This record gives C-alpha cells, sequence and structure tokens, in this order.
C-alpha cells in the first residue's frame, strides 16, 4: 500500500566536472611521497 | 708510473653501446653517478643518443644493477622540462612500462614515480602510456602493499582515467574496482586513501564500473571513512557513493554506512547534506531493511530537519522528500514513520511543497509522500487543515488536462499520484465531504475511461469510498458511471473490478 518508490540519477551531476573543469593536480601531496620512496 | 689519474658524454655513450656486456653494466654505474649532480644532468640531458643508449639499456639488459642504474638515472632526468621531453621522444614510455613488470623494487619505483613526473607534465605522455599498456601494468601492481607506492599507482591511473571512457573501460576489464576497493577496506594511510577515492569518483560515472565497484564491496568501503578527519576524503567518498547508490539498493551490511549518512544530515556543510540526502533516497529505493535501520536511527526527524533548511533548494528537496516517501511505506516501521513525519512538524512544510515555485519532479514526489502520510488516520486532519485536497484537485485537473513529459515528468503519473493521495484521504468522512465538495465527481468518472490500469484503480477506488455516502452515491450515479462501472467488473486488474462491484452495490 501506497506510493511506489523510485530511484534518482546523478548522471549530470556525477558528469559535470569531467566534462566543464580540467583535472586537479596532486603533485604538493605526491612530491615527498615520491622522493621518499625512492 | 700510472698517470692521468684524477667529453665524458660522448665516451659513456659509447661505453653503454659496447656489446660487451660487463662493460655496459660498468658504464651503466658511471652514468648514474654522474646524473646525480645537476652539473652532469644537463650534458646527459642534451645528448639525444646518451638517453637513448640509457633507455635501450634498462628495458634490454639482464642484470638487475644495470636495471637499477639506468632507471634511476632517468628518473633523475625526470625532474627537468628538458629531461622529460628527452626521455619521452627517446621511447622511454614503452620502456618504463616494461618496467613495470620488474620483481625488483627499486626499478619499479624508479619506474612509477618517473611515469607520474610524465604524467604531471609531458604534453603526449597520458596517450602514450595508455598504447603502451600502462593502465593494464598499473592496475596489476594494486596488490603490492607498499603504501606509498600504491599511492603513487593510483594517482597515475586517476590522470589517465579522468575524463576517458576507453581508459575506464580498460581498468575494469583488468579487474581495477575490486583492487581499488580492497585499498579502502585495507589501509589508513590518508594520501593513498584520498589518491585512490579520486580514481573511483571517475569510475563511478561508468555505467560499466558502476557494478562492479558495488559488488566488490565498494559502499561499505568508501562509508567506511565517511567519518575520517580528512574532509577532501570524506566528500569523494560522498560523491562517489551517491554515483553509485542506484545500484547498490541491493547490498547487505550497510547498516554502518546508513547510520553514517543519516547523521551527516545534520552537517553544516550543505554539500555534505544533499550528497547524504540523495544517497538515502536511493539506498531506501525497494529496500525494507534499509528503511528500517534509517527509521531506527532517527532518519524521518534528521529528514524533516534537512527538508526545512533547504527551502527552495530543489536539490535537497527532491531527495529528501523522495527519502521520506520510501520510509512511509511497505515495511514493519512504516506506520511509526508515517506518525513520525507528523510529531516532528513536517506536515505543514510538505503540503506547501506541493506549490510554485517547485517544479514537477519535486511535486510528484511530493504527492507520493502525502499518500503515503494519508494511510495513517491520525495524519487525515492535519492534512486537510493544511489544504492538502485543493491543492491535490488542482493537480489532478491540471494534470489532467494535459492528457487529453511535462518538465520532465510524464502528466499520467501526476493524475495517478493525485487520486490514488485523494482515495486515501476518502477513508475520512469529513475529507469526502470537502473532496465532494470541489465537483470532483464527474472527474473521477471520466477516469474511469482512461488506458492506464491504474489509473482507473485509484479512480474507481475513490468513487467506492465516495459511494458510502447516500448523495454522494447519487451524484456519482447521476454521472452515468454505471455503464462504464458494469464493463470494468470485467477488469483484468482485481482492484479495479472490486471497486466497481462496491460502488455498483452502493449505487443500488
Amino acid at each position: 500500500l501506497g506510493a511506489n518508490d523510485e530511484l534518482i540519477s546523478f548522471k549530470d551531476e556525477g558528469e559535470q566536472e569531467e566534462k566543464s573543469s580540467e583535472n586537479s593536480s596532486a603533485e604538493r601531496d605526491l612530491a615527498d611521497v615520491k622522493s621518499s620512496l625512492v | 708510473a700510472v698517470v692521468n689519474l684524477i667529453r665524458a658524454i660522448p665516451e659513456l655513450t659509447k661505453l653503454l653501446n659496447d656489446e660487451d656486456q660487463v662493460v655496459v653494466n660498468k658504464a651503466a654505474v658511471m652514468v648514474h653517478q654522474l646524473s646525480k649532480k645537476e652539473a652532469s644532468r644537463h650534458a646527459i640531458m642534451r645528448s639525444p643518443q646518451m638517453v637513448s643508449a640509457i633507455v635501450r639499456t634498462m628495458q634490454n639488459t639482464n642484470d638487475v644493477e644495470t636495471a637499477r642504474c639506468t632507471a634511476g638515472t632517468l628518473h633523475n632526468l625526470s625532474h627537468h622540462r628538458e629531461g622529460l621531453l628527452a626521455i619521452f621522444k627517446s621511447g622511454g614510455i614503452p620502456a618504463l612500462v616494461k618496467m613495470l613488470g620488474s620483481p625488483v623494487d627499486s626499478v619499479l619505483f624508479y619506474a612509477i614515480t618517473t611515469l607520474h613526473n610524465l604524467l604531471l607534465h609531458q604534453e603526449g605522455a597520458k596517450m602514450a602510456v595508455r598504447l603502451a599498456g600502462g593502465l593494464q601494468k598499473m592496475v596489476a601492481l594494486l596488490n603490492k602493499t607498499n603504501v606509498k607506492f600504491l599511492a603513487i599507482t593510483t594517482d597515475c591511473l586517476q590522470i589517465l582515467a579522468y575524463g576517458n571512457q576507453e581508459s575506464k573501460l580498460i581498468i575494469l576489464a583488468s579487474g581495477g574496482p575490486q583492487a581499488l576497493v580492497n585499498i579502502m577496506r585495507t589501509y589508513t594511510y590518508e594520501k593513498l586513501l584520498w589518491t585512490t577515492s579520486r580514481v573511483l569518483k571517475v569510475l563511478s560515472v561508468c555505467s560499466s564500473n558502476k557494478p562492479a565497484i558495488v559488488e566488490a564491496g565498494g559502499m561499505q568501503a568508501l562509508g567506511l571513512h565517511l567519518t575520517d578527519p580528512s574532509q577532501r576524503l570524506v566528500q569523494n567518498c560522498l560523491w562517489t557513493l551517491r554515483n553509485l547508490s542506484d545500484a547498490a539498493t541491493k547490498q547487505e551490511g550497510m547498516e554502518g554506512l546508513l547510520g553514517t549518512l543519516v547523521q551527516l544530515l545534520g552537517s553544516d556543510d550543505i554539500n555534505v547534506v544533499t550528497c547524504a540526502a540523495g544517497i538515502l533516497s536511493n539506498l531506501t529505493c525497494n529496500n525494507y531493511k534499509n528503511k528500517m535501520m534509517v527509521c531506527q536511527v532517527g532518519g524521518i526527524e534528521a529528514l524533516v530537519r534537512t527538508v526545512l533548511r533547504a527551502g527552495d533548494r530543489e536539490d535537497i528537496t527532491e531527495p529528501a522528500i523522495c527519502a521520506l516517501r520510501h520510509l512511509t511505506s511497505r515495511h514493519q516501521e512504516a506506520e511509526m514513520a508515517q506518525n513520525a513525519v507528523r510529531l516532528h512538524y513536517g506536515l505543514p512544510v510538505v503540503v506547501k511543497l506541493l506549490h510554485p515555485p517547485s517544479h514537477w519532479p519535486l511535486i510528484k514526489a511530493t504527492v507520493g509522500l502525502i499518500r503515503n502520510l494519508a494511510l495513517c488516520p491520525a495524519n487525515h486532519a492535519p492534512l486537510r487543515e493544511q489544504g492538502a485536497i485543493p491543492r491535490l484537485v488542482q493537480l489532478l485537473v491540471r494534470a489532467h488536462q494535459d492528457t487529453q513529459f511535462v518538465e520532465g515528468v510524464r502528466m499520467e503519473e501526476i493524475v495517478e499520484g493525485c487520486t490514488g493521495a485523494l482515495h486515501i484521504l476518502a477513508r475520512d468522512v469529513h475529507n469526502r465531504i470537502v473532496i465532494r465538495g470541489l465537483n470532483t465527481i464527474p472527474l473521477f468518472v471520466q477516469l474511469l475511461y482512461s488506458p492506464i490500469e491504474n489509473i482507473q484503480r485509484v479512480a474507481a477506488g475513490v468513487l467506492c469510498e465516495l459511494a458510502q455516502d447516500k448523495e454522494a452515491a447519487e451524484a456519482i450515479e447521476a454521472e452515468g458511471a454505471t455503464a462504464p462501472l458494469t464493463e470494468l467488473l470485467h477488469s483484468r486488474n482485481e482492484g479495479v473490478a472490486t471497486y466497481a462491484a462496491a460502488v455498483l452495490f452502493r449505487m443500488s
């Protein structure tokens, strides 16, 4: 009894970044990690 | 006696090219020692033949020390644009990718770190790595246990996969989702958790990767870190969880995640609130177990507060309302939930949402919630007093008019929803008077002619309730309802047939 449940799509919400904005850089965080590993 | 003790590059390049491997090995060591000094570096970087010889020796040698020295030399050259270019133009990428298969750590580390440097600053490096088969090699290395190495490897994957559907498919085919989820469930190193969450976020928008991440235990693994002190990590997990949510409605062991999500609704960060609401809405869809858990930890109250805080922001109210809709039907505590929405002061705002500026998607969901709330008799009067009936009728009339995708919603769904809500509200004698007074009977009779089975059912259902009152049964009969209701006795839908028989009995 009652309304039917339904899913919500966040397709656009998720595809927004990769389409409008350039990818971020993690060098600041990994620079020390890389030198240390080496 | 022995003199001349203490052009070097051109000499070493010749030695690395020597057919004698013992000579190559010794020359390799010397070149490496020289790469340690900035002065000797430029000399090496500026020699196309030197770099090429270093690259060739690395991938062809069978001596571990020579592999180590040449790989280390290239790593040392990768700190400068000129070095990166030379490595790139000399076939260094295919060589480095091959080195990713090395059984020696020092070699693997020089290789992955140098590749990361190429990917970050060398135009054309991403494509070359993909072509060389780097993606496949990298995913295979995710079973390594050095967390710093894993952090650099996963970031390489993120750089290569971002905005590239083909790369995401390659990662999927190599078993990337399971390996990434394992990392989230095993390690505590924040930088690795973060670089890994970034990859999962990128993959979560791929229709093929989504189901693989979920089945691997991704929802539970990401949920484990929603309370970590790292805001960037929490945000990445939340966005990823939301993208995956519509595919995780069949997963077990979600207790912990659901609990944390409800607590997150109380966040001052509106972005966290919005995501958690969206995730909760999808996870409660047709899963009584999840609804039970959400209700048990105060989800109704949290969601009502969320609706109140959201105002006219429909990216928050739609999921919060959809979630409340799911929580108020078909589960052991649905009755408790229907009452909680009222006891937590939510009836007035829920009814308000039926009015402009709300758009159809939100209105559709709100009608559905009111339909559920009406199942609880204690909600009959409050809903009437807030003006729910007149507005539901208004929406019905408008939607029906159109049927004789609007803003993304099928008006037929609004007709079905409003009429269903009215059917339940008509269980109350006082509501029947209001419904009757809005001259709705002629419209309800017309809906019996609807080609949509579910619309005929709710139409007959509301007429059935209204017919309980003589004068109403009379008005229904005067509208010529007898003919259609008689034909409906032969409906394929048990509800339609039963309701029709009930109205016919009452008209007589």
